[PDB]
């Protein structure tokens, strides 16, 4: 039969007040002939109906989509709680409830730096450039670029791995085409840096530069 | 910097006495005394003297002459050592000081000289003859305030005087008045002391100073003293500065005195001052001796591993001190001379037949090879085939020991050029700026003087020549990339902190990597040109590296070919 | 309900003919009352019973862990062939079918190098190094390290991801510890490199030296 | 390479003629003609001379005496040059080849010369006394194998003999035997010439042959030439090879001629063997002449950018060319001289009072020093407190272009030390190796002298010197992580490829990094001290770079301290 799960927030917008994160629970697979469905949002099993649910949209599946976004002050978050997604439906007699939350350990504080692309890396086309993180604790994180205070997009990255060493570790791949402005800073060696953001970072944040 | 420095002025006629007024309030304004000759000449009533209140000591010839001033506000002033003298001769001299020519109230002179301060001298005498409106001349017996040395150091002194004189004040002994004021009162250190003393508050034993205190004292104990003869040691009046080093008991082995001092301007002090030199001899001066030349370690001078290295000497040196200025001859002498060891100017007496040879503009260029000069610089004429002075491609720094009329680190004025071109100087030494009569000059604002000096005493006097205000007219300016405008010409060469890259001497945006021919690398701020063998490349950068190794586009193993 | 999935071969066991992958499919979480489970090994629905299959091995659920061996020559897995474990219960009344095999796409010449740690990352303690690969298809891959023709174990590595590309990317972290075997040499500056197998690889295999 | 050199044995008495013996079968053997003089001495009946079958010329002068063998295989030679003659006036001796004392049926010494393929001579003359035994002397009139210059160059030959002879064979014209054989009849190419041909294979002018040719000819054409006068070009009979160049119609104008050839040995080519010497002047030679100094580009002589620069000579140089070797003086004249352009070589002579003054072990140790020399050694003593010769702890190459008797790169005998540590060889010159008569010596058969060589013909002869088989008593052997065995003697400091790290010269496992106080790095398969300033670390390694940037244990931003 059919089932469902939910989504989490970005470690982009946690950690970061401005910045607004969202646990958001999506809905998919509707019958064709019993999708009707609603929601009720729970701290610990405490019912606050305080969420802003958005429309539907159809898919290949001959179905339809849904979800709802919930509010965040992050400190519940940061501090450690529980959220639950209750939802429903006729083709299942059974409602729904996921204990989804931050998790706890030894946290970690991101061993972090740059390297440069291999000489015989070289080739030509589209050379990669790069940035590492270690020693970190949980594997909640993602990061991104800056160039002289201006940002980067083309980039990518990977998620993170268990060791001996009871942490995480993994690195973020930068494209950057012939003929570019990925590249034309880097021959002219200007300020590249990795914007790293992490709970057991002092200030939850550090960085480091780059060049020739 | 608490104290200045002489000069070398002997009835000099400057130039723009607005500046001539403007040349000392940046000299000694917040000077206590002086390294040398003091030298006052042309100055009208409108004075404004105020920074003149606090001296205390001279080491050099005082001068005054051809000044048109009712009042001198010099007091406080007790010591002349008269290192230097007038005509080789007089400690201090006084000549024309009036007015020969043409409502408004005033004599048009000096009335009186005011000096109660003074107490004792040194080595040299003083004149005083053709100076008309003046009185209390001839008026405290000179000799009491001499040495029991120098009694037969003559004087000579003026008697044709215009303006009657007045009784000296009643409050005072004899007839011992500088000024008509019981606050221009004399005392005295000779007749009155206790038979041999040198110098005393009174008769008395008591009231008797130390032999080498000098204009009397409190007590004849060191501190109490009020001239020290040849340095302040800390508050103190020692004859000499203690030694550096010692030799131990009988052995030719030495081993540094840490209580010792460098000899210099005196002050017994522990290091040598900017500018200044360092001896294993134990004397900051401003000359690195025979058989003794100069390194870093921030300066010091002393033998190296070989004879007197043979480098290139300027004017003012060992066989250059009666010259005049550059000629014909002794141009070609300055040939790649990396570092110049004296001092050199510029007159029209080399831009004329001199029946000798004159010069010419084309036999020049050897200063795109000079890195510095030890002393410094003055101009006068220049041609007008000549729009600039881009010749000094790159200098480093003048680094001015010696001084034009002994105040000046350069000179320039009565030239017809446009802009200027010196761009390479992030520093300057002692001497103070000057510029004036350059007509079709400009970009001259544009320069932060401040940036390259290295004494506070420093600034710059500058007036006749073509402001911003109109020297914008076609659209003059600094250069795009230079930043914040600190500029000496156009074109980017002339840059000094451009944020972007530059090519040898130019800044611009492009260290073009791969979209230019002869390919390029990076490294400070600065294009550099990537390696031959390297073939070039089209994908990205084609080096690597700037030697054969670390390259990409070959043509021995990591070689190219 | 229950269920069960099996497992793939090893990257580092094929690709090498000496070797020998194995086709695995594991079974888990046996009934208190109604255990009993066989197999039988399909070929695209062709029937071989060719397999070898072990004993039992309980566990914290109370329940047993079972699992079949499959043999393998490369090659039908080399040019693309699917595989099929058959198995069966009470507890469930359907049997399972399950269309695990190799992929095919734009193959990709692994683009491979070496690089060592930041001057910044030496700190005190456990020093990284690392080995990277990108550019090659499929996913299906692992490595390992060889260092003057010896082994090491004390490595790790991540997963890959996909990229603008259209290839993968990943890099392998090698713990290497104070006053250490992995380090010893490191400092001495000896031959280390990244042993390498993929698909794509011309013979199936590069190698990459690295020293300082 | 397909020739041999000369020699400078003058009646010379080599040890153990069972290398005399061995001495030249890796000269001669695969050799066709010789760059200098040829000398024969000291060879009895037993004799394997196959390998003198194919020779055909000489440079300087021929030479046998005290030889007593009963036949030599010499033919197909036909051309003598003398550029250095025996006594500086005869082109071939002979003298005493004989045995004035004691079965065996055997004369004791040789009856016939049989050398019917000599054809021409150059400036030399001959002797032949005292050689009893011998038959066919004054024989074949020599004069018709001299040129039309050196008639007046006499001769002298021997008349007391021994045995009697036998006429010449019938099948020759008049009494021309070289031998009692056919085989050894004669040819002439003076008198029966075409009047002023120089030489013929007959009277006719179509017989006569070209003036720069000799030997005769098949034809008087290039092609068809036998001995070519100064050299074989490509086959051709010319007299001076091609310039290098060419200067252009009127004007010091020069430009390179391709078919230019070096001159050198009678060979005109495009470029000098190894071991030889290029010039301008265009001509491979052994010494770089006057105002004329060496480079690289494949070595070159040419003038540099200064007079003749001031370093330091050797023996038989321009002003050692007639001494024995060294002494008491002109020791101290090799102080710290990288590169000596001579020879040099010990005797006792040196060791001896020699009144002059002899000489000390302790004034030594200079040869820590040189890195290169020019010529050749050869030692005779040494005393026994003195174990090794580790002075020569850092040496590079011989490079020997002259050498000891015109056949050494260096000489060693009748000493009694017990190994060698001449450990930074990889390469050697022209030149024979030679060793005998070391009683203590051992580690010798631990060196792969064939790598060092250069030049096919050398090899070794080694005698009289306590074997490997008895050396390892005590337990000798090459150092353990010597690759390969290749020691000269013990600890590791005498390796040469050790493949385990070294200190400035000891190889051992450990470069101690982090485990030795003196913390350090590696490159090159060398360990390498690390920074001063970077504090002792015990994490991991301390230092990263050799600079003071590049580290990481800090005690002037990227610094240390």
């Amino acid at each position: 039969g059919p089932s469902v799960f939910l989504f989490p927030p970005k470690p982009k917008d946690t950690l970061m007040i401005s910045r607004t994160p969202e646990v958001t629970c999506v809905v998919v697979d509707v019958s064709h002939e019993d999708p009707e469905v609603k929601f009720n949002w729970y701290v610990d099993g405490v019912e606050v109906h305080n969420a802003k649910t958005k429309p539907r949209e159809e898919q290949y599946n001959s179905t339809y989509r849904v979800v709802s976004v919930l509010t965040v002050l992050h400190q519940d978050w940061l501090n450690g709680k529980e959220y639950k997604c209750k939802v429903s439906n006729k083709a299942l007699p059974a409602p729904i409830e996921k204990t989804i939350s931050k998790a706890k350990g030894q946290p970690r504080e991101p061993q972090v730096y740059t390297l440069p692309p291999s000489r015989d890396e070289y080739l030509y086309g589209d050379v990669s450039l790069t940035c590492l993180v270690k020693g970190f604790y949980p594997s909640d994180i993602a990061v991104e670029w800056e160039s002289n205070g201006q940002p980067e997009n083309n980039y990518k990255t990977t998620p993170p791995v268990l060791d001996s060493d009871g942490s995480f570790f993994l690195y973020s791949k930068l494209t950057v085409p012939r003929h570019s402005a990925r590249m034309w800073r880097w021959a002219h060696g200007n300020v590249f840096s990795c914007s790293v953001m992490h709970e057991a970072l002092h200030n939850h944040y550090t960085q480091k530069s780059l060049s020739l | 910097t608490q104290v200045c420095t002489g000069t070398d002025m002997k009835l000099r006629l400057p130039a723009s006495p607005e500046t001539h007024l403007d040349m000392l309030r940046h000299l000694y304004q917040g000077c206590q005394v002086v390294q040398g000759n003091l030298e006052l000449t042309y100055l009208p009533t409108n004075a404004s003297l105020s920074f003149l209140q606090d001296i205390q000591e001279v080491q050099g010839y005082v001068l005054i002459a051809h000044n048109q001033v009712r009042q001198v506000p010099l007091q406080r002033l007790r010591i002349v050592r008269g290192t230097q003298l007038f005509e080789d001769n007089y400690a201090l001299a006084v000549l024309d000081n009036g007015d020969p020519l043409n409502t408004g109230a005033s004599p048009g002179g000096l009335r009186e000289l005011q000096l109660r301060s003074l107490t004792e001298i040194l080595k040299g005498g003083v004149l005083i003859q053709r100076n008309p409106q003046l009185c209390y001349q001839d008026t405290i017996l000179w000799k009491d305030i001499f040495h029991k040395n120098n009694q037969l150091a003559l004087t000579l002194i003026d008697t044709n005087r215009s303006r009657a004189c007045h009784p000296c004040s009643p409050m005072c002994k004899g007839s011992r008045c500088w000024g008509e004021s019981s606050e221009d009162c004399q005392s005295l250190t000779r007749t009155v002391c206790a038979g041999g003393c040198a110098r005393c508050k009174g008769p008395l034993p008591t009231d008797c100073c130390h032999e080498q205190c000098a204009a009397g004292c409190t007590g004849p104990k060191h501190s109490d003293c009020l001239a020290c003869l040849h340095f302040n040691h800390s508050g103190i009046c020692e004859l000499h500065c203690p030694a550096l080093v010692t030799y131990n008991t009988d052995t030719f082995e030495s081993m540094p005195n840490p209580e010792g001092r460098y000899t210099f301007g005196a002050s017994c002090v522990t290091a040598c001052p900017y500018n200044y030199l360092s001896t294993d001899v134990g004397s900051c001066t401003l000359v690195c001796p025979l058989h003794n030349q100069e390194v870093t370690a921030t300066q010091r001078c002393e033998k190296c591993s070989k004879p007197c290295a043979r480098v290139c000497y300027g004017l003012g040196m060992e066989h250059l001190r009666e010259v005049r200025a550059v000629t014909s001859a002794n141009i070609q002498e300055f040939a790649g001379c990396k570092k110049i060891f004296g001092s050199l100017a510029f007159l029209p007496e080399s831009f004329d037949g001199d029946p000798t040879a004159p010069l010419q503009p084309e036999q020049l260029q050897v200063f795109e090879t000079l890195e510095e000069i030890t002393g410094y610089l003055y101009i006068s004429a220049w041609p007008d085939s000549l729009p600039d002075l881009s010749v000094f491609q790159n200098l480093q720094v003048i680094r001015g020991r010696i001084l034009h009329n002994g105040a000046y680190s350069l000179t320039l004025q009565g030239l017809g050029i446009s802009w200027l071109g010196l761009r390479s100087l992030r520093e300057l030494g002692s001497g103070l700026a000057l510029i004036h009569h350059n007509t079709h000059l400009c970009f001259v604002h544009t320069v932060p003087w401040d940036q390259l000096f290295r004494n506070p005493h420093q600034a710059l006097l500058h007036t006749a020549n073509r402001p911003e205000d109109e020297c914008v007219g076609e659209g003059l300016a600094c250069h795009q990339l230079c930043a914040r405008g600190h500029c000496w010409g156009p074109g980017p060469t002339q840059c000094v902190n451009c944020s972007q890259f530059l090519r040898g001497q130019e800044c611009v945006e492009e260290c073009r990597v791969l979209q230019g021919l002869p390919r390029e690398y990076v490294n400070a701020r600065h294009c550099l040109p990537c390696h031959p063998e390297c073939q070039p490349q089209n994908g990205s950068v084609t080096c690597f590296g700037p030697e054969a190794d670390q390259c990409v586009a070959c043509a021995d193993p990591p070689f190219c070919v």
